């Protein structure tokens, strides 16, 4: 599985540009695709979503109308047409695949992303603790909170946990607040309740160092947390 | 002169009454049993709509029978308009559904697996609704003609000029054009069946289908052409012999109405597969 | 061989005598003490549409929510029974599928049929598409049944009169079970997974030990082919459906028939059988388009599930006992509760 | 001739006859005990309230 | 009322439904044929002109044919013959060299044809009867009279008469002549005959559906 975004560069304010992402090693046609941005010194922010089969499209209020998302299934390529580029649009853009069926793992793979620079209501997710000194071998915990309760009538708690190690794209750890993603060490554990969640690492390894982000998937204007840094 | 004046009234008095009575009983029985048999594909949708139209047409006869027996319309003006309009609209709806039955029968011969879009179930239901609505819309102009004052019939009611124009336009749009379409498609079906009668010499022949396809056109034409022709000449005669024309039109009218009786028999019972299903049902 | 045939007859007589000696009492006499179950009035909670041909097999996932169904339109569909959503639609290389299975882990499904091959599909692929993980070939007759043991072990019965245990990792059949003189039509796997029972067209059912490849016991009494077989939830007994229109309950430890479920108006064969979670019910499918619920201890026809326009080819009761699914040749599965 | 089949039949019948047996009364008692113990655990035998039914059908 | 991921799952289910119905439409317009015949009936050569079931797909004059050779199934037909109840037609192969070639194979072929034709699953399904090896039959009839297989045959031991005798003898095994047809043929002519027979079957089924037959 591989996602390679392309089209990053420098655009003058008020311009337009088109980002692209080439999918490889998986059935691109059957996945839903997301664009997620990250400002050079801030956390993640969901941009747009296109469903498998292009039947559904969503945008963040900050870009709705300025950006448009499209996919070429025969070409296995995902696009993001952007117009009226503002200084706030300067961010690393990632392409994320997400397949939705009973028991699936949305947001399970992230591309490396492209840097884009520009020349000079929503559910609120809170990660108050921005940083936490840590040493290998010690138990650690990340905390999170939400405005609305993410517990839905159907019993699912739509909370997701991501880890972005330095110099890498975010990696899915937990989906729906308790399910450990494939390839993730059993050290990580997803706990929580209605409107309060925590991620715990038992016997922390040195490789478990980076920024831990929380995300909700209850209302489609998807919102991320501020992130929590772990330092050795 | 006097002889015709005296005689031709006896037709309207007794002949129409008894003909419409026997048509009522047998047509209602047949339409009811075929409706029960039907209750799916475009062919079945069209056949069921045809049966429904024929039944609703037949439902309008009892008032006419009673009035002719009494010589007066007992039921009032509102029921006058309703009954006459429903009668004519259901006649022409039946004609259009016969045309579309012929179209569907040609399609199932050209496209044996129902590939064509016209053979889709929902498309057939759409076409049925369109037929009903269109027939109602093109019948609407009858309403100003059939306003009492006596309850005269459609032919002998209203302004003879506008009545003649509307009658001729209705003939063209609702009988002759459907007649030509049906003849064309059934000619194609007959050619297909005669050419493909026996590709293997030992197979059972297609004589019965060919025969039924011929008989459908023959029955439709024979029963409907005289009625329309006589209606048009009767309406024309009111402009600047008349009772003879009226008697002739009287005799043709039950003939044209007889389609509502034959259609269940012909389109469900003479079909061995349908009849076998009907017994088993 | 003549003296050996006489010895075989002597052994048949000895086993008959032993079974008669242990046949002190009938199950009906013992059950006379307990009350009947009230008229079991179930109703269709869901109708699963999408199959365009005759449904031949279905199976529940261990989660009691997902179920796979096989139809001869060449498709395995995995349904979300709670919402009726289709999770997967797996196109088969041979559309003549006659059996399907769901891995207890839920990672794989299997199917087979007239192709004489059991194909295992991987549901949890990283590529996001279900693909064949292996094809188990070696049977010389149609695949009649298949049941997963682990992610790596599957037991399949075939119309070539033999059942076989397979190692999915290598694709070789670890064990071959022989002894049936007719097509093996059904196969039921014990709750402990260490035993399985098969019913064949020779009107007999045999008990096999998976690890030793050994035929422990043989059960007979049906007048026709055994179309279906199911283990009693305790695993100490099993029930068989037959073409002679009777279900029969057999006990492993007593080694003989316990009870027969028949009624005069029932003259057709039985396509599928299944117990309830407690074992007090015995649901059976019939060629007459309806499924009959049987009081397993009193043999009274406790209810009827009449909602199918054609033969009821398969049943299934969730692992939690919450619902019953019945596929049918009318191409609909219905969830009853 | 099928002497191998005859010998295998004899061996299989011998092994089948050797196993010990229990009384059918004991077997029926065990089945009835299992049914009695797990009666209330059976939603099909004892329907659960509409709130606890996953297949509520609205 | 639905969640975001619930709505996405519903969308996925509807996509699967669309694909399923498209595949169903694709399959509905394909001709399905069941190929039968005991032993060396010549089917091994019939299949050439167009480990269990062998499916053969071919197209001829714009018809897609699926042909199912189930001759390798050494199992009880009773348990899987109903799988094919719905095929457009059955192709039955008979070798006319089986008059005296013992397992007298022609009597077994007659028994198999009687079983297949009068099967409850194939009441409407018609039969295409291929009478193969007419060539070798034309010589064998001279050296061996047809009376060896049918002692009651009163006709002359000539090809033209013996072939007709065999044909009528096979066709009289049809006990439901009022609903089923048999298209006998002595073997592109062969595939042309298959095309003709299936076209006739399809047309008659359609005419029955529309009430013209």
């Amino acid at each position: 599985v591989q996602l390679v975004e392309s089209g990053g560069g420098l655009v003058q304010p008020g311009g337009s540009r088109k980002l692209s992402c080439s999918a490889s090693g998986f059935a691109f046609s059957s996945f839903g695709m997301h664009w997620v941005r990250q400002a050079p010194e801030k956390g993640l922010e969901w941009v747009a979503y296109i469903s498998s089969g292009s039947g559904t499209i969503y945008y963040a209020d900050t870009v709705k109308g300025r950006f448009t998302i499209s996919r070429d299934d025969p070409k296995n390529t995902l696009f993001l047409q952007m117009t009226s580029l503002r200084s706030e649009d300067t961010a690393m853009y990632y392409c994320v695949r997400s397949i939705y069926y009973y028991g699936s793992s949305p947001f399970d793979f992230w591309g490396q992303g492209t840097t884009l620079t520009v020349s000079s209501s929503d559910i609120v997710m809170t990660q108050a603790t921005s940083s936490v000194p840590v040493t290998p071998g010690e138990s650690v915990s990340i905390s999170c909170r939400s405005s609305k309760s993410l517990l839905h009538s159907n019993g699912n708690t739509y909370l997701y946990w991501f880890l972005q190690r330095p110099g890498q794209s975010p990696q899915l750890l937990i989906y729906r607040m308790s399910n450990l993603a494939s390839g993730v060490p059993d050290r990580f554990s997803g706990s929580g309740s209605g409107t309060a969640f925590t991620l715990t690492i038992s016997r922390l390894e040195a490789e478990d160092v980076g920024v831990y982000y929380c995300m909700q998937h209850l209302e489609y204007p998807l919102t991320f947390g501020a992130g929590t840094k772990l330092e050795l | 002169c006097k002889n015709w004046l005296a005689a031709e009234a006896a037709l309207e008095k007794y002949y129409l009454s008894i003909f419409y009575g026997i048509e009522f009983v047998v047509g209602v029985l047949g339409n009811t049993i075929v409706v029960y048999g039907y209750i799916w594909n475009s062919s079945n949708i069209y056949l069921f709509n045809l049966s429904v139209s024929d039944l609703a047409f037949l439902c309008t006869l009892p008032m006419l029978i009673r009035s002719y027996a009494n010589g007066n319309w007992i039921y009032g003006d509102v029921l006058c308009i309703s009954n006459r309009y429903v009668l004519h609209a259901n006649l022409y709806t039946s004609i259009l559904f016969l045309t579309f039955i012929s179209i569907d029968r040609y399609l199932i011969i050209k496209y044996p697996f129902r590939e064509h879009l016209l053979q889709k179930k929902e498309f057939a239901i759409l076409i049925s609704l369109a037929i009903w609505v269109l027939v109602t819309l093109e019948l609407l102009p009858i309403l100003p003609l059939i306003n009492p004052v006596t309850c005269n019939d459609f032919a002998s009611s209203g302004d003879p000029n506008y009545n003649l124009i509307y009658s001729m336009c209705l003939t063209l749009l609702g009988f002759l054009i459907p007649l030509f379409v049906m003849c064309f498609f059934y000619y194609k079906i007959a050619l297909f069946l005669k050419q493909r009668n026996r590709q293997v010499a030992t197979a059972l022949p297609l004589e019965k289908p060919l025969n039924l396809v011929i008989m459908a056109v023959v029955i439709f034409s024979v029963l409907f052409t005289p009625y329309h022709v006589m209606r048009n000449v009767r309406i024309a005669s009111r402009l600047g012999t008349q009772v003879v024309i009226n008697s002739f039109y009287i005799v043709t009218r039950p003939l044209a109405f007889l389609n509502s009786v034959i259609n269940p028999v012909f389109y469900f019972l003479l079909g061995d597969h349908f009849r076998d299903m009907l017994m088993n049902q | 061989l003549d003296q050996l045939r006489q010895e075989a007859e002597q052994l048949k007589n000895q086993i008959r005598d032993a079974r008669k000696a242990c046949a002190d009492a009938t199950l009906s006499q013992i059950t006379n003490n307990i009350d009947p179950v009230g008229r079991i009035q179930m109703r269709t909670r869901r109708t699963l549409r999408g199959h365009l041909a005759k449904i031949y097999a279905m199976h529940w996932g261990t989660d009691s929510r997902l179920l796979v169904s096989a139809s001869q339109d060449g498709k395995l569909i995995i349904w979300d029974s709670y919402t009726t959503n289709k999770v997967h639609a797996i196109p088969l290389r041979s559309s003549w599928v006659m059996t399907c299975a769901y891995a207890p882990s839920g990672n794989y499904v299997a199917c087979g049929g007239l192709d004489n091959i059991c194909s295992i599909y991987n549901l949890k692929t990283r590529e996001g598409n279900v693909r064949v993980s292996r094809e188990l070939a070696g049977h010389t007759g149609y695949l009649s049944c298949c049941r997963f043991l682990d992610d790596n072990q599957i037991v399949t019965s075939s119309g070539d009169t033999t059942c076989a245990l397979w190692d999915i990792e290598t694709g070789q059949q670890t064990t071959t079970f022989t002894g049936h003189t007719g097509d093996v039509m059904s196969l039921s796997l014990a709750p402990d997974t260490r035993l399985f029972v098969s019913g064949a067209c020779d009107a007999s059912a045999k008990l096999w030990d998976v690890r030793e490849g050994m035929c422990r016991q043989t059960f007979t009494g049906h007048e026709s082919d055994i179309n279906a077989i199911c283990f009693f939830p305790n695993g100490n007994a099993f029930a068989t459906g037959s073409d002679d229109a009777t279900c029969r309950l057999f006990d492993l430890r007593a080694d003989q028939e316990l009870m027969t479920y028949s009624h005069d108006n029932i003259i057709c064969g039985i396509t599928s059988v299944s117990f309830s979670k407690s074992g007090r019910l015995l649901l059976a499918g019939y060629d007459d388009f309806n499924c009959n619920v049987w009081d397993a201890l009193k043999a009274d026809r406790a209810g009827v599930l009449a909602g199918h326009d054609n033969r009821v080819s398969c049943l299934g009761v969730t692992d939690d006992g919450m619902a019953v699914a019945t596929g049918s040749w009318d191409s609909f599965l219905k969830i009853w509760n | 001739a099928s002497i191998a089949q005859a010998r295998k039949l004899v061996e299989q019948l011998k092994m089948e006859a050797n196993i010990d047996r229990i009384k059918v009364s004991k077997a029926a008692a065990d089945l009835m005990a299992y049914c009695e113990a797990h009666a209330k655990e059976d939603p099909l035998l004892t329907p659960v309230p509409a709130s606890e039914n996953p297949f509520r059908e609205k | 009322t639905l969640s975001a991921e619930d709505k996405a799952a519903v969308e996925r289910s509807k996509m699967i439904d669309r694909n399923l119905r498209e595949d169903g439409e694709k399959a509905a317009r394909e001709v399905k044929l069941l190929l039968l015949g005991a032993g060396e009936s010549g089917k091994n050569t019939i299949v050439k002109q167009m480990t269990g079931i062998v499916e053969t797909h071919f197209t001829f004059k714009d018809l897609h044919f699926k042909m199912f050779d189930v001759g390798a199934q050494r199992s009880e037909r009773k348990k899987w013959i109903h799988c094919f109840e719905g095929v457009t037609a059955i192709i039955f192969c008979v070798a006319l060299s089986d008059y005296d070639l013992v397992l007298n194979r022609m009597h077994a072929s007659m028994k198999l044809f009687d079983s297949i034709c009068n099967n409850k699953w194939f009441t409407d399904t018609s039969i295409i009867l291929f009478l193969n090896k007419k060539d070798l039959f034309e010589e064998k009839i001279k050296k061996s009279p047809l009376t060896i297989c049918y002692p009651e045959y009163a006709g002359s031991n000539t090809y033209e008469e013996a072939a007709a005798y065999i044909q009528c003898q096979f066709e009289d095994l049809n006990k439901r002549k009022d609903t089923k047809e048999i298209y006998t043929h002595f073997t592109t002519k062969n595939v042309q005959f298959v095309f003709d027979a299936v076209t006739d079957v399809i047309i008659k089924n359609n005419l029955k559906d529309c009430g013209l037959f």
